[PDB]
């Protein structure tokens, strides 16, 4: 009986999506051929940014389990696959995170008090400063996605040489808005950045029961976009994907889809999760030799750009900025009912307008 | 003008009173049923 | 000049690409082809596919266009080519931009108006004639109209594209040319939220909308044949309600009712009963009764005539209301 | 035993698991991880993965893969992580698994219970504790059952099992495990669209579900020391509702107000009040009010305790109604 | 800058579904190492049903002017891609169909008059016989496509060695749905065979405006399952690949997406005016000898097993078989609202048993 090629169709195309690596697990260069262009005190500051986030992730989860945070991701582990991304865009540059991407949002502008409100729970924690180009964290996994789009063609109808960057995890792959999202830049051919950092996990789920896809990377094949699959552990071969992603969207070629292979060494989030539930410590370990911390003070240090005192003066500015970061946001006001009414729309529909008389009288005492 | 329960309104029609010439007890000048079994009554 | 429903929706879009470089029209076979009804013929060739263009067939991802378009200074106007495929889109428009300029303190908003068909009496294949008003009225954020003449319609339709917040705009499919109205020319906007009287009445209150307002004046025509003067308030937008026109109405008669085509279980019905209960009970001089559908699923075609409320039904109970 | 609402969930759906081998869960993190909030804990275990187990992340998904294997005999019990992810499977829900026994004439039907949590009072993030209760209420072919108490939880949940169509079980948050009741062990059921009788009364009829069933018997409570005599009732399913039950105790009372979590415009208590209003207009001695929250997007987690609706303003507005 | 070598990925990529041909225009075996084992009873009885669809598209087009049929979707073109598809699958397997895709669900069982109650819009014309496996034509498109992954593990389950087919369009393969049904499938190694039945246009709007991807086949690539693309214009060439779908689902290996290559003679619909909402003229000219019946009659003719009376005899016994079915159409009994409220639920809520008697009332007066 007639035989179709199925495996030989599976093997090739996954074979299309090999594994971008720049540093290796010693810090040692395994591909000189596409490092990127970047000064020393670029490298520094990369290193800088990598060492204040995950000090901030150690300070989150501690402010969280003191009743001083709300809702927290943690990111420990991650820092090359959102730092380093977020170190090849630019200013003008639209950021469209995820629930779990507050590092970049941060950088790119969102002062640090109000990202812990925005983890308390307070309104002002998302009035972005104007001209800080980005979206509060977005709760709907693959909502992200079809926004960017839309996002990724007003950059383009306008004619501005910047892109829409999203981030997504694992998980987020399996939802409709994540194809939607992929497809709809590349039928419009417009200037996004789709990340798909796969930690391994959807909360206690394994990427397996996912899909069966080889990669995730891949899965921009259905959308006739490009796709990477890039070590997530490896500043340099993250920052590299993007800018050339970058580089390629503004030159009006389309959206790039790359998948970050990482790993976090925190829980889901803040509230419940147990990882000893659904994996193992013989594979928390591991990933422990692959922090991107690691590698990469290995290499600054062989160049000589990098010691401990310069890491122990940017982890105590990292403390010291938390601390007055808290402070900053116990000292916002409460949020009164009015003041969610007024938000709603610019004008005050009939229904509104009595309600905002009804909670000015209560407020009132 | 004149203010009573639907359900006065009608108990008076059901009953051929007109409510809007009877007294009510009722705040603000509302009318009851009670006002209304007092019509019926002198 | 004289104009049907869809031709001065047309015209209105026609007005607000005119007047307004952001304003963009997109969704299933819109551009070129000029959509389903004609609604966005001729859009197109007057000011190119940049401003009219057709997407991918999916309408969450058109929601999603829409939002990050918003995001980049644009004025979307998209459409879902059916209300009854809302429910592809439930996330953009509920979870999404109806929320957008309260997520962000005021930092982002959504100046959107969604333009989608609904409605009966046309014997259309499933979910396309459903009635899902009752749905978004639902979503703090959104403002729901349903115009029922061409002079409605235009004058509504302005003001939804030059709301800055997001509009659903919903247009019945059997009013579309189902007749011709002097509607002026150049722009003119009516305002959301606002009701008016499609007839002058002083002994009961009929309350509608959509293509139940034409059948509450043939009710209201007939009513007058035995002496019984109806006041037909049409709602125009159904999320706000005009309280105000409603009330008075209300308190003037003595007596109302409620119709729309949608079934008892939905709609927004229930709301204005509720309404009027709250403000006017003690004006009341009998319930505030409903007409509505059964509580099935939209019927199959043929099903259409006995199915839908009409004029019929709504002389039935409002006479059950003047004789309570 | 004495149960928290939770463990009550767990016996439920542990006696379906055991009784009917048709019986099925599944869903995002249902399986070894046993649910965010421990409702499927150890049925993995007990019954295998084949019977429970966990799915891609994908909601619409989820609705498409229950439809599917009710259509070759499963009786499947999916859910969903949370309610305010509803927008991403409303078609398999409303425009799909509510439809078929009518859109197939009977042949098919939907012997489906979709779980998911719901009710704000725990600091959740955005989209979580929203009540959205009053969506899926509007769609004929469905039922929406809000248990308050373990013991009604567990009953309500086999009978919304064994029910061969659709019903969709919304589980508050805040009473997973607020307090702990005695529950029989064993198979029991309550018959669905059946209220009932939390607090006997005689002056005023107070009607609430969810979590604001407890406080409308903390505030009929507090009304006692003022002389006001409170009925409170349970609906238990707000869809359909119990007619009988509710304008029974209103023709008792003479007076009511309805309480419910979600916004004015949203939830479900315009219909019940739409419903007192039309049927024992001839009983009501003040008009039916409603206790609700204000109509803004679900607040952030900080300003829950000054927007969600609490027993105080229950007091405040049922003695609104009393010296009207 | 370091480039990525993206062409070359989709260059690649290309190259793994190329198009599954058999027959050309000409009825000339192009590939016979894939052909099927058909017998001569066999094939007659495929081209029987082809030429049998022909007519019933004719003569529902007819009817539907006629004001005797609503809703309809023409076929003619598409009956290789539809008929020679389910030639392939056996009373066992389910069919979950698309608005288009009545003839097939007509060939597994489903009485003639019923399809056309299905046209006008009656709910006796969606209740399928007992024991025949469809659902009714789904109107929502993409919606057939998650409860497809539903049916096949239901399948897969309860040990059955039968599949679940289902069909989409060009335009259907945008839609969230698709991909989380092909993804739902493959992740749980479902017996489902995911049919795209591409003829370039979604009603007004190219394919080229619904992706960027050179072919709709290679979209199972994302979901990690095999993907076919196949001359939708030829019988034997679609009826292997469906075959070799099953084989590969009933042996629990899990989907395959088939993309069929096809073009429509007719409007899109009949809905108004869509008839004559175009069309292109001369497009459709030079489709006129990729006719499957054409390269299917000549194939048969050259192997002495067909002949023109033949084939006017089947014409005779559609249109023969179509005017009973209309006729037993237009004799059953109208809807009224208490039918439609008896198949709501099997036990009938508060507010149904009021309406209930409500419109008995008006019925028996
Ligand atoms: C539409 C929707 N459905 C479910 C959920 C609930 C959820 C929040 S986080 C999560 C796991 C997702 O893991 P992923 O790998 O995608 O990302 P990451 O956390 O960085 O590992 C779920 C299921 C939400 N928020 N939205
Ligand atoms: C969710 C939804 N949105 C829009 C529509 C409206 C529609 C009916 S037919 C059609 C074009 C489909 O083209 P495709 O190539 O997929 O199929 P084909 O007819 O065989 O050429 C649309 C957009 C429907 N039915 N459902
Ligand atoms: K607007
Ligand atoms: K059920
Ligand atoms: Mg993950
Ligand atoms: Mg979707
Ligand atoms: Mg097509």
């Amino acid at each position: 009986t007639f035989q179709f090629p199925f495996a030989e169709q599976l093997e090739k195309v996954a074979e299309q999506f090999p594994t971008f690596q720049i540093l290796n697990e010693e810090g040692e260069v395994v591909n000189e051929e596409a490092m990127p262009e970047l000064s020393d005190e670029q490298l520094k500051e990369l290193m800088r940014r990598m060492v204040y986030t995950r000090i901030l992730d150690q300070r989150s989860i501690s402010l969280n389990r003191q009743g001083r945070l709300g809702f927290y991701a943690p990111t420990a582990g991650q820092e090359a696959s959102q730092i380093a991304s977020h170190f090849a865009l630019e200013k003008e540059d639209f950021i469209l995170p995820g629930y779990r991407d507050v590092p970049q949002i941060i950088w790119h502008g969102l002062p640090l008090y109000q990202a812990f409100l925005f983890s308390r729970g307070h309104f002002h924690g998302n009035q972005i400063p104007e001209g800080v180009n980005v979206l509060p964290p977005q709760i709907i996994i693959g909502a992200q996605y079809i926004q960017a789009a839309g996002v990724a063609l007003g950059l383009k109808m306008r004619g501005k040489k910047a892109v829409a960057i999203t981030y997504t995890g694992d998980g987020g792959t399996s939802q409709g808005d994540f194809y939607e999202g992929i497809n709809f830049a590349g039928a419009f051919k417009a200037p996004a950045i789709f990340v798909v950092q796969n930690n391994r996990f959807a909360a206690s789920t394994p990427v397996e029961k996912q899909t069966v896809a080889k990669t995730l990377a891949q899965k921009a094949v259905a959308a006739g976009i490009p796709g990477i699959q890039v070590d997530g552990m490896d500043p340099l071969a993250v920052y590299a994907a993007v800018k050339a992603a970058r580089e390629r969207a503004i030159n009006g070629e389309g959206p790039t889809l790359i998948e970050t292979l990482c790993f976090r060494y925190g829980p889901h989030t803040m509230s419940g999760d147990d990882p000893t539930r659904y994996r193992s410590k013989e594979l928390e370990n591991e990933w422990a030799k692959k922090d991107p911390l690691v590698r990469f003070r290995k290499f600054l240090e062989a160049k000589g750009l990098w010691s401990e005192e310069e890491e122990n003066n940017v982890i105590e500015q990292a403390k010291e900025e938390i601390k007055e970061a808290i402070k900053k946001a116990d000292e916002t006001p409460k949020q009164k009912v009015t003041d969610l009414i007024s938000i709603m729309f610019e004008e005050l529909p009939f229904n509104l307008k009595e309600q905002y008389e009804i909670y000015k009288e209560k407020e009132s005492k | 003008r004149v203010i009573a329960m639907p359900s006065v309104r009608k108990y008076a029609r059901e009953k051929g009173v007109d409510i809007r010439l009877v007294q009510g007890t009722g705040k603000n000048g509302r009318v009851l049923k009670e006002d209304i079994d007092a019509f019926l009554a002198g | 000049a004289q104009m049907t429903m869809v031709q001065a929706i047309t015209d209105a879009l026609r007005i607000e690409l005119k007047n307004d470089p952001n304003v963009l029209i997109f969704g299933e076979d819109v551009g070129v082809n000029g959509g389903v009804f004609r609604a966005t013929e001729g859009l197109q060739a007057e000011f190119g596919e940049d401003r009219v263009f057709d997407t991918p067939l999916a309408e969450s991802g058109i929601g999603g266009l829409a939002i990050g378009l918003a995001l980049q200074g644009f004025r979307p106007v998209p459409e879902i080519q059916f209300f009854g495929f809302v429910y592809e889109v439930m996330d953009s428009i509920c979870g999404q931009m109806a929320r957008i300029r309260y997520r962000t303190g005021g930092r982002y908003h959504m100046p959107i108006t969604i333009r989608s068909p609904f409605g009966g009496g046309v014997h259309t294949p499933e979910l396309h004639s459903d009635s899902l008003e009752g749905l978004v009225a639902q979503q703090p954020g959104l403002k729901v109209v349903i115009p029922s003449t061409p002079y409605d319609a235009k004058g509504l339709l302005i003001s939804a594209i030059r709301d800055n917040d997001p509009v659903i705009f919903l247009e019945h499919l059997k009013l579309y040319r189902s007749f011709r109205q002097e509607v002026p020319e150049g722009e003119y906007t009516i305002p959301i939220g606002k009701a008016d009287i499609k007839r002058e009445g002083k002994d009961i209150t009929i309350i509608a909308y959509g293509a139940m307002v034409h059948e509450s004046l043939k009710a209201a025509a007939e009513l007058e044949k035995e002496g019984i003067s109806a006041e037909v308030v049409d709602l125009r937008t159904v999320q706000p309600l005009d309280i105000e026109t409603i009330i008075g109405s209300v308190e003037k008669t003595g007596r109302a009712i409620v119709v729309q085509e949608a079934q008892r279980q939905a709609g927004i019905a229930a709301n204005v009963v509720a309404e009027i209960n709250e403000r006017a009970i003690l004006s009341l001089e009998a319930p505030v009764l409903r007409v509505a559908a059964p509580d099935t699923v939209y019927p199959f075609a043929q099903a259409e005539s006995v199915w839908l409320p009409n004029f019929k039904d709504v002389i039935e109970t409002a006479k059950k209301v003047m004789n309570f």
